[PDB]
């Protein structure tokens, strides 16, 4: 054990578990030479890039799964969320953290993945003859994130028995609780809107279902606290 | 010991058919001896869910065309395939200007002259094409809409001002070459409803594969 | 001119041959290739990625589907008993279709190669016991009990020191070639055979789920390889 | 003789194929390649040229064309007040099509690159006060007032120091594609914005007309490039 | 970060369509079988206000032969394209000795023979073919007449003592090759009137662009 | 493009030309060679071989 400290914001975690750079990249910055060389992209560093700890998720036997979207996630919260929509392009990465608190007689395990373009497909009027799109509040879900509906196709039809090909880790109550993940900047664009584009999409779902005998708490406070690295912002307005 | 047959390129090259055109006699099916088919790369099945593996990809293709009557018969007919480029006008009427513009790259062969061959290029804007999108281009019915993805269009057409004399079918095939891809996912196991979005039968909703009895008998 | 004599196969158009055709935009300088994260070169990439493996493939109810990934261990299970079984059969039907491996595999005619199938106990931290997970190579029979699959190759596994446990499939190969129906397809004959007993009971002490999952994850080891594509599916793009 | 397999293309006539052909004439010399002034050999050499920007492109009567090439400021503008506005949309209708550079962008498809817009105050010599040109980048809505648009970026001109300044456009991309009626343009979206408020009235002493008239040329920086060769006009060769 | 494709040359190559001849069978149209197209490069529609861009330039051509019926169909006929060049006398009749002066060269080719294609160099006795030309040649009509413009005749015919006995159309296409170009001026904001001069329509004098309402409101 | 003269042969099909023809499967890379006993290269090896001559090839 021993807590870390970015800014204001001070958490409390384990010594170093084993974290998972997504694609074995580093959310690193983007140089000089790129094709905004007029507008200089300033970098926040100040209070912009600490850590964010939201609404803490409650598990239960029945929870089918959770996913946000990002950048969706903060540019309704906090400093970030102040130039997440008073900037016209955005570049970021991402620490994110995802801990359980639960006793060594509470059973579980859930995997936590991050996926690119996670594009919801909704179920489609049921028959298949409705073309529906998502709501605006599945589309991108705020910090309170979203159930999945249908976990074993991800909302989006696609067997989730094989995300594990998307940067991922797992978090088996026996065996730890904390589970962390490193995400550079993904894109077929070097920027791009922070608002009209979730570059991708944190998923933690529970694939054994949580289980404990008659009086342990029935719920497990999944705590998710995440922080922007070297993110990039241009063109204010 | 060897491992090339596994690599994208291998994987993807192969002309296979993703268009086929009718331009009968008589008939309402193109009616004016002439026909667009904006470049889709979901016309052979099999393809849509083969490149949806991945997030990013990125190749030129060379098309081939093969065109005769329905019976399969060559005939003495000229042809002009002309490609308008995305941006470009596509011909709303078999004398439109957009035939006659020469931004509008436009190759003539004859029927009997074996298939016209050319390859096209990486046209997108954008550093890919990319499969998805999550997100709106500046509820909304333009959800998962990634527009730079356009290859362009291929207005097909019996050369002349008057009518062709015979009823003809073009086919259309596409070898992928120089193929790169980026961020795989989770091999589409639920069937295809739409060619824009993931929606899937909600109802039907099978499981990946096969089933048994019990998980102790084989 | 210059003297020729054209050779058969002049004007043929073969769907594979791979030459060069002319560009139909000769100026044209299309838009920078940039770095991208995780590029994918070849495809024996996606095959050594662990994928759930769908061993419990028997609920098929609209909303169990989840259950399938996961099959479980309980107190109820009498020393002995036969927890589960499944083949080393990537392509065929089954267990094996859930997983990533098996999906590639069906764009390809033939393979071979070593895998590896590794367990996760996710039962509560204060369970304990042992399993024994026994391979019974090609051709040979399910043991018919514990003892007997104790004779051959086997791992007991005491999910109350390591929570998880890889078992690697020595070999397994998809080229025998079978024409019966009328349709000819190379399959294995290679069904290794993948056991799993309770060596001992479920231990667990006073408020204790009596009942853990075990979800098993398989990938196919760096010897992998596959030949000749084969495009093939249920799922093809709709009119 | 030499064997060969003719491929698929062979006969066909490509209109962009730009292969060599037999010369009609073999033995003639055309008349040399002699010095003329001003040869021109990229075409962007020309999208850096000033021309008169059309901002007042408002009046349309046969005899006050003349009009359009500048627009006026008067001592009847109150502190503050809105001047004149026009995005920066090089391609697109209005303004821009009067410049050269527009003109040019016609004959392409996707483009981008850094503006530049100058001002000249062409009023007596004998006046002065200041102006607020102010640029909202794209997606910026303009300004509500002159306050507002002074927290942006924005310059105070004085014409009564210097007769010319000049704005630089950051940058402007026309490449997100769009698919309205039916027919698929290459449209920006990237209209930024360039307002211009009277930062104080026009002071003028007696004898010097309360009226001047400013000029607006532009241009885009060397940064610039096009994309696509697309000819497009509405006027083309009459019968 | 390239810019080749504002190149002159790249601006300007591409085969357009600059002429379609007429050998109908029944006809007020080319009643002999044959006939005469004086070069003209303005025949691509879009061409002439482009070039108008320059006052002098220079460049070879291309050349390619298109010939059909008017159902877009090819038939059994020979053909005798033959090129004039100026100075040289274009021929009266379907029997003029003209078509026979080995100093016009001429190229024969059958229908079915793909397109005929020949490049034809910088004719012109100036430096440069000149757009504008602002005197006479030594009120007159023969203002802005630059004549040492001149790239030739194209005479095409039917092969043959006796009519032929197909309707024929032949289209010219023409790339222009290796164009340098010089002195840059004002783009036409007006109306095309007449081949020869800049003449416009007095009365209809159009802004060179869209209006709107305020120099306000956009 | 580059001038040509089709000389006389062209288009035939010689069932003894042995030149080149394009591979069906480009990318197909067929199992390796093993070594196997006994490899005959010239039949000529076989003629050198003892073999029963029925010198009393009368019993029918």
């Amino acid at each position: 054990v021993a807590q870390l400290t970015i800014g204001n914001s001070t958490i409390t975690t384990q010594e170093a578990a084993n974290i998972i750079v997504g694609y074995g990249e580093w959310p690193s910055y983007c140089s000089d030479s790129d094709a905004t060389a007029v507008d200089k992209p300033t970098r926040p560093d100040v209070s912009v890039n600490r850590f964010y700890t939201l609404d803490t998720k409650l598990w239960e036997k029945s929870s089918k799964g959770w996913y946000w979207k990002f950048p969706d996630v903060l540019t309704e919260t906090g400093v970030f969320g102040q130039n997440a929509q008073f900037h016209y392009l955005y570049r970021s990465g991402f620490c994110i953290h995802v801990q359980c608190n639960a006793s060594k007689f509470h059973q579980g395990a859930l995997l936590v993945a991050v996926l690119p373009e996670y594009v919801i497909g909704t179920v489609a009027g049921g028959t298949g003859t409705e073309d529906t799109h998502p709501p605006y509040k599945q589309t991108q879900p705020g910090a309170d994130g979203f159930e999945l509906q249908h976990p074993y196709v991800l909302d989006a039809g696609i067997p989730i028995s094989q995300l594990t090909v998307c940067p991922h880790q797992w978090i088996n109550l026996r065996t730890n609780n904390c589970a962390t993940i490193i995400v550079p900047y993904i894109n077929a664009l070097p920027f791009d809107s922070a608002l009209n584009h979730c570059n991708f999409g944190l998923l933690v779902v529970p694939i054994s279902p949580l289980d404990y005998d008659q009086g342990a708490t029935p719920v497990i406070p999944i705590t998710i606290t995440l922080a922007p690295m070297c993110s990039e912002f241009a063109g204010l307005r | 010991h060897s491992t090339a047959e596994t690599t994208l390129d291998s994987f993807f090259s192969r002309a296979g058919l993703v268009g086929e055109i009718d331009l009968p006699l008589k008939g309402t099916t193109n009616p004016n001896g002439y026909a667009n088919w904006d470049i889709d790369i979901t016309g052979y099945a099999q393809m849509r869910r083969k490149v949806e593996l991945f997030t990013y990809m990125r190749f030129d293709a060379e098309f081939t065309f093969v065109a005769c009557t329905p019976t399969g018969e060559v005939v003495p007919q000229l042809l002009q395939y002309m490609f308008v480029p995305p941006g470009a006008p596509k011909p709303d009427s078999r004398e439109s200007l957009a035939w006659q513009t020469a931004t509008n790259p436009s190759v003539f062969v004859k029927l009997s002259d074996p298939p016209a061959q050319v390859s096209v290029p990486f046209m997108s804007p954008a550093s890919a094409y990319q499969w998805f999108y999550d997100g709106y281009p500046t509820k909304d019915l333009e959800y998962g809409a990634m527009p730079n993805n356009m290859m362009g269009t291929f207005s097909v057409r019996t050369v002349g001002t008057s009518k062709s004399k015979y009823p003809l079918v073009v086919r259309i095939y596409m070898r992928m070459k120089h193929v790169r891809a980026w961020i795989p996912r989770p091999m589409r196991n639920q069937n295809y409803l739409f060619k824009a979005n993931p929606n899937y039968a909600g109802n039907s909703i099978k499981p990946t594969g096969a089933s048994r009895t019990a998980i102790t008998t084989l | 001119g210059f003297p020729t004599e054209l050779k058969p196969g002049t004007n043929q158009f073969l769907t594979t041959d791979d030459g060069v055709s002319a560009p139909i935009l000769p100026n044209f300088h299309p838009t920078p290739c940039i770095h991208i994260p995780g590029e994918v070169r070849n495809l024996l990439e996606l095959c050594q990625v662990e994928t759930i493996l769908e061993v419990n493939n028997v609920p098929t109810n609209a909303t169990s589907l989840m259950e399938r990934l996961r099959f479980p261990v309980s107190a109820q299970a009498g020393k002995g008993e036969l927890c589960a079984v499944f083949r080393a059969d990537p392509g065929r039907n089954g267990p094996w279709q859930s997983t990533l491996l098996g999906q590639l595999c069906g764009y390809y005619t033939q393979w071979s190669g070593s895998l590896e199938v590794t367990f996760m106990f996710t039962g509560s931290f204060m369970a304990t016991g042992k399993m024994l997970i026994a391979y019974t190579p090609p051709g040979g029979p399910l043991p018919k009990d514990r003892a007997t699959a104790m004779l051959g190759t086997h791992v007991i596994w005491d999910f109350g020191l390591q929570s998880s446990v890889t078992l690697v499939i020595p070999w397994i190969s998809n080229t025998h070639y079978r024409a019966h129906a009328r349709d000819g397809v190379f399959d294995y004959y290679t069904t290794g055979l993948v056991s799993i007993w309770y060596q001992t009971n479920y231990v667990v002490p006073i408020g204790a789920p009596n009942t853990a999952y075990i979800i098993a994850l398989a990938a196919a080891q760096k010897n992998f390889t596959m030949k000749l594509c084969k495009d093939a599916s249920d799922i093809l793009q709709t009119g």
